[PDB]
C-alpha cells in the first residue's frame, strides 16, 4: 500500500 | 524522582493514545486502544513497569485511580499507584504542551503509515531521540543509573 | 556491547512470543502475537527503537532477515539488520535457556491472568528484575549510561 | 474471573 507498515 | 511517572491520555482519529511519561527526563511510552478502560490500563502499565523502574505512578483521571484493576496491576508490578493533581500548575502546560508536540509529529509522519499505531510508534522513536543538549532516552537512562550507583 | 540486541520467537499455546534480548544485559522486552509476520516483527523493532538506542539487531531467522518490511522498519529507525547465526555456538545455548526460563515464569504466574498476554509481560518483569547482585533491568541501564558518558 | 486482568 506504499507504506511503512505496508510496503504493498 | 527517578521512578516517578505520569500517565497520560489524548485522542486521535477516533481513538485513544495512553502515554506515559518520564517526570524527570521527558522520556514517553505510548500505546494506541480502541478506549481507555481500566483493563487497557492496567496492562499498559504492567509492560512499563516491567521496562524501567517504575516507583509510583501519577494517575491520568479519577476513573483510573478508582479502577481496582488498575489498582491491582499498580499491586502485583509493585507500584505506588497516586493522583495527578497538579499541585504544581506546571504540570497541566507540560502535558498540554507534550500533547500538542506528540499530534504535530503524528501529522508529520502520519502519510508513512496505514496504521496510527505505527504513527504513534515512529512519534514516540522522534520525541525519545530528540535533543533539546542531550535526549530523553539519554536523560531517562543517566537519571536511573546515577541512582543505581 | 551497548546497542546489539537479538530476537528470538518461541511458541506457546499456539501463539508466538516474540523477545528481543539486550546481548550484554540479558534484559529483554516481548510481546504475544497470532503469528511471526514481517509486518508484526518490524512494528516490534519500531517500538523497541523508540524505546532503548538499538544500534543492531540479530534477526532470529532468515525470513525475518529476508523480509523487506523488516528491513524497511530497520531502516526508519535507524537500526542495523544482522543474521542471528551463532558464530559463538554460546549463544545458541543462551537463547535456548531463556526460552525455557521464561515458559518456565510463565507456567508460573499463568493462573494468575486469563490472557497470555498478561502472563507474558509479567514474566518479563520478573525476567527483568531478578537479581542473579544486580538485574538484567540495572545491567542495561549502567551499560548504556556508561557509553553515554 | 478472579485474574489480575479480568477481576470478575
Ligand atoms: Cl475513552
Ligand atoms: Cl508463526
Amino acid at each position: 500500500a506504499t507504506k511503512i507498515d505496508n510496503l504493498d | 524522582s527517578p521512578g516517578i511517572w505520569q500517565l497520560d491520555c489524548t485522542h486521535l482519529e477516533g481513538k485513544v493514545i495512553l502515554v506515559a511519561v518520564h517526570v524527570a527526563s521527558g522520556y514517553i511510552e505510548a500505546e494506541v486502544i480502541p478506549a481507555e478502560t481500566g483493563q487497557e490500563t492496567a496492562y499498559f502499565l504492567l509492560k512499563l513497569a516491567g521496562r524501567w523502574p517504575v516507583k509510583t505512578v501519577h494517575t491520568d483521571n479519577g476513573s483510573n485511580f478508582t479502577s481496582t484493576t488498575v489498582k491491582a496491576a499498580c499491586w502485583w508490578a509493585g507500584i505506588k499507584q497516586e493522583d495527578g493533581i497538579p499541585y504544581n500548575p506546571q504540570s497541566q502546560g507540560v502535558i498540554e504542551s507534550m500533547n500538542k508536540e506528540l499530534k504535530k509529529i503524528i501529522g508529520q509522519v502520519r502519510d508513512q503509515a496505514e496504521h496510527l499505531k505505527t504513527a504513534v510508534q515512529m512519534a514516540v522513536f522522534i520525541h525519545n531521540h530528540k535533543r533539546k543538549g542531550y535526549s530523553a532516552g539519554e536523560r531517562i537512562v543517566d537519571i536511573i543509573a546515577t541512582d543505581i550507583q
